[PDB]
């Protein structure tokens, strides 16, 4: 491949703290930079900082009252913000602290900015793991997510590319970028996700879409657990046929943490490779990509994996050996740049596999 | 002023944040290619988008918890939305709100006059409407409250309840364990209607296991392989099997429903004489006059299935 | 902002809302031992530990930024501010700055050496106890 | 309605009392079943000749001692129905109106 990699960081990400027993720390962006840095990866991508977005483009896809309420909400004027709270789902789910619209600012700037840069040609490859809040849709936050700038990253593409798919790894569905794109064929969703009593709840197998988007969204309903080498069998084939079929022109990807082994919420049992794998087939087809980062909320894990995810990407495998980062302590006993899966059983049938790849692939066979 | 004395008050670790080990935390948790500083350098700010220039607890009306808008002279608790007129919470209405049955205690409530006034009402209404006029005056003097069916509507379907706080309920409302495929009270295993197995696999290989869920209408026992299924129904409603009737259908449109549980007191069977040809609903039993289930004489199921082929066949066949 | 386009792609008719997905009953969530937990309570003191240490650090960089330049990323600094001067004199002094930038600014120098020194303790004790 | 373990109503003069049955009695075979059954009329255990040869059941009744335990045939064990619950409401509220008159 030897993409053209650029990168966007801002250094102000790490200075916004959610609640104090809040899994949905930023920090974990933060020291994912400095395992960037300190392996001397800074000399292999292109750095920048976008700028961060304005009410007039995350109107685009939200709306006025929506982006309104957040720009003047504030942990000191909460009290007599009583109707938009409830209205918008902005209580405790998704709470509200001291730079809520700087961050949600510097997330849509940059995934925006790479969206655009993308479009030019600048780079083949943008990343911006700040974005990536899969599950607030248009008027309401959801799942720790307030502002769905992937859609504003697919609304710049499709700006430039006639065909536009995004796949979603997070262990939960992409329930407001599949919202998003549910009826329109331009984009195809493809969330791999854990089925089930868990907190998406969407992501049904018989969700093709509706309308003009119909058989174009793609729902993987898994059971707990799943390791790397089950992961990737039920990972390549579907990749293989969309991409053969639908044949899009961009690509965006959706690298979450959520699904790592031993994750603070997640029950998945994936390791390091068994999700560099995923990463590693996507770039394996050569049209250009734009990786943001969801899920997660053990950061010294999902440091580490993104850390690895962006040597991955510029085609050089990094070192197993941390390079001293600042934040040393974080990362284990023995710290190393890997994630230990667990000794759980996993319960991914293969017949239960077989039947969802023999439904998603007679669905797909009408997708030339 | 010199310095903030009430500095370090808490932190998560429970210490002041700047005290330290926490002695008895040590005693319980112990046992006996440059630097990021290039970074501010390398960053360039890119702003390429095509887009860069632009009293009580509960409602007296709902009976729920919630905003609440209390009275002063009757101890009263009601919601903003469980009010009549529904009032908005931010045009507050700033002063001392009382209930319709408060206001109606104070402004007619004389306790002779207030025959004079109801006497007045009814004639200024016995010439016109009068057999409303009673209600019409005393309707003025209640709060509002919600809506609820009179206690009798229900019973006549025994098959519905009512929720917590008031909502529609019906009949469907709801490591390695091998136990689960052994039905305890005969002591058989679970032989799936798919699979015709149970996949007990083996505590030393606990990998060939299959689940079941065993359907929560007839109990028939199924694998989570044999219908495809990711987990198991526990939280939401009953799960049912394939094996049970639509009972809604929707034929290109065309709505179709079968008719509600009733009290066998009410219920109004009824049997045909044709027995060949008899159109009915799906209402029908095998073996107000407006919920009579047929009962079917299950051979004229067959007799029916019969020709009605015969008829598909001969609609293409002519 | 909504642009003709954004009109023809986004979808406003159909939403899920996984509450009606739930059958409003709720979430089923993970099991997670002990020894994972007292793993999370770690993690979540080492950040806040680096969290504050951060951007007590942002603020004194810009502090001396500032005062190296009168001696002849907006809500980062009132925040750390209103957190060191936690008897609400925060208020006050955030505008008297805007109009005692030095003395703020050693303030904010001490209390990062205090935290540091309490981080670096907290870190000791949060290795031994990880390491079993 | 008529199972072992199951809840039945029976007829006790001009009113009716729950119960749930316990034993299942099979006049063809001179034999009950009983739950925690193949076995021969007890030693201890008989029911009254113009139930022994009918569908005879052993019920207790709810609310009452586990002393006033009764062989009950099908004369007087009814259906738990809807109809069973409205015609058991019935006559207590008929027994009621008996008391009322007894007493107004
Ligand atoms: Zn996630
Ligand atoms: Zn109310
Ligand atoms: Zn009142
Ligand atoms: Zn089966
Ligand atoms: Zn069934």
């Amino acid at each position: 491949d030897k993409r053209r990699v650029a990168y966007f960081y801002d250094a102000d990400v790490g200075n916004y703290a959610y609640g104090a027993g809040h899994p949905m720390k930023p920090h974990r962006i933060r020291m994912a930079h400095s395992l960037i840095m300190n392996y001397g990866l800074y000399k292999k991508m292109e750095i920048y900082r976008a700028k961060p977005a304005t009410k007039q483009e995350m109107c685009q896809f939200h709306t006025d009252e929506y982006i309104d309420f957040l720009s003047r909400v504030t942990p000191d004027n909460l009290e007599m913000f009583k109707r938009e709270s409830v209205k918008f789902n902005v209580g405790d789910d998704c709470p509200v602290f001291d730079g809520l619209y700087e961050y949600c600012s510097i997330s849509g700037g940059g995934s925006m900015e790479g969206a655009a840069r993308l479009n030019r040609g600048k780079c083949d490859v943008a990343v911006n793991y700040a974005g990536g809040l899969h599950h607030a849709k248009k008027s309401e936050a959801s799942g720790f997510c307030y502002l769905n700038d992937i859609v504003l990253g697919i609304i710049e593409l499709l700006r430039y590319h006639p065909r536009v798919l995004y796949i979603d790894i997070d262990v939960h569905h992409g329930d407001g970028v599949e919202e998003a794109f549910y009826t329109t064929d331009r984009v195809m969703t493809c969330s791999f996700h854990k089925y089930g009593e868990f907190f998406p709840g969407t992501g049904e197998l018989r969700d093709i879409g509706v309308g003009a988007g119909k058989n174009y969204a793609v729902n993987v309903p898994l059971r707990d657990g799943i390791d790397d080498a089950t992961y990737r069998s039920v990972f390549e084939p579907v990749i293989k046929k969309i991409m053969e079929w639908y044949q899009p022109s961009a690509v965006v990807l959706q690298c979450g943490g959520d699904s790592l082994s031993g994750d603070r919420l997640g029950c998945f049992n994936l390791s390091m490779e068994g999700h560099a794998n995923c990463v590693n087939y996507v770039k394996s087809f050569g049209i250009p990509m734009m990786v943001v980062g969801g899920g997660g909320y053990t950061m010294r894990n999902v440091a580490r994996t993104w850390c690895f995810e962006t040597g991955l990407l510029n085609n050089v495998v990094l070192d197993k050996d941390l390079p001293y980062n600042e934040y040393y302590e974080y990362y284990g006993p023995d710290y190393k740049l890997s994630v230990r899966p667990s000794n759980m059983f996993n319960v991914n049938t293969p017949e239960y596999l077989d039947k969802v790849m023999t439904n998603i692939f007679a669905n797909l066979e009408n997708t030339k | 002023p010199s310095t903030i004395s009430e500095d370090s008050k808490v932190s998560v670790t429970g210490l002041p944040l700047n005290k330290g080990p926490s002695e008895k935390i040590k005693r319980e948790s112990l046992w006996n290619d440059l630097k990021t500083f290039l970074t501010e350098n390398m960053t360039e700010e890119s702003n390429i988008r095509s887009t860069i220039g632009w009293n009580e607890d509960f409602c007296s009306a709902c009976n729920q918890s919630g905003s609440f808008l209390c009275c002063d002279t009757c101890p009263k608790s009601f919601h903003f939305l469980c009010l009549d007129p529904p009032i908005d919470p931010n045009n507050l209405p700033k002063g001392d709100w009382h209930c319709n049955e408060c206001k109606f205690k104070i402004f007619i409530n004389n306790s002779m006059a207030t025959l004079k006034k109801i006497e007045s009402n009814f004639i200024k209404q016995n010439n016109n409407v009068k057999i409303f006029a009673k209600l019409l005056f005393n309707i003025d003097s209640h709060n509002p409250k919600q809506f609820q069916l009179p206690n009798y509507i229900k019973e006549t379907f025994p098959a519905v309840k009512t929720g917590s706080r008031g909502q529609y309920s019906d009949e469907n409302d709801k490591s390695y364990n091998p136990d689960t495929h052994i039905d305890s009270n005969s002591g058989k295993f679970l032989i799936c209607y798919k699979c015709n197995q149970t996949r007990l696999g083996s505590w030393s290989h606990p990998e060939n296991s299959r689940l079941i869920m065993t359907c929560d209408y007839c109990q028939t026992p199924w694998h989570l392989d044999c219908v495809p299924r990711a987990s198991f129904k526990n939280l939401g409603s009953k799960w049912k099997c394939p094996l049970h009737s639509p009972t809604k259908v929707y034929k290109k449109y065309k709505v179709w429903k079968k008719q509600r549980l009733i009290n066998k007191k009410n219920q109004l069977y009824y049997e045909p004489l044709q027995k060949i040809g008899y159109q009915n609903n799906g209402n029908i039993q095998i073996i107000n006059q407006d919920f009579k289930i047929t009962q079917i004489d299950e051979n004229s199921i067959k007799y029916d299935f019969f020709d009605k082929i015969y008829k598909s066949k001969m609609v293409q066949k002519r | 902002g909504r642009d003709d386009m954004c009109w023809e792609v986004l979808n406003d008719e159909w939403v899920g809302h996984p509450v009606w997905a739930s059958e409003d009953s709720g979430f089923i969530a993970h099991r997670k031992n002990q020894y994972e937990e007292t793993l999370f309570k770690i993690e979540e003191e080492r950040h806040e530990y680096d969290f504050y240490i951060e951007s007590n650090l942002r603020t004194i960089q810009c502090l001396e930024t500032i005062v190296n330049k009168i001696e002849n990323s907006m809500t980062i600094y009132k925040k750390v501010i209103r957190k060191v001067y936690d008897k609400e004199r925060g208020f006050e002094i955030i505008d008297a700055l805007h109009e005692t930038a030095p003395v703020v600014l050693k303030r904010l120098k001490q209390k990062d050496e205090e935290w540091r020194r309490a981080q670096r303790e907290w870190n000791k004790v949060w290795r031994e106890l990880e390491q079993k | 309605e008529f199972a072992l373990g199951g809840r039945c109503l029976a007829f006790h003069g001009p009113l009716m009392y729950e119960a749930k049955i316990l034993k299942i009695w099979d006049p063809s075979s001179k034999m009950y079943t009983s739950i925690p059954k193949p076995q021969k009329l007890g030693e201890d255990e008989s029911i009254p000749e113009e139930i022994i040869n009918g569908k005879c059941f052993f019920i207790h009744y709810q609310g009452w001692k586990s002393s006033w335990d009764e062989w009950v045939g099908y004369d007087r064990i009814r259906a738990y129905n809807e109809e069973n619950i409205a015609m058991k409401k019935r006559l207590a509220n008929e027994a009621k109106e008996a008391k009322k008159s007894l007493l107004e």
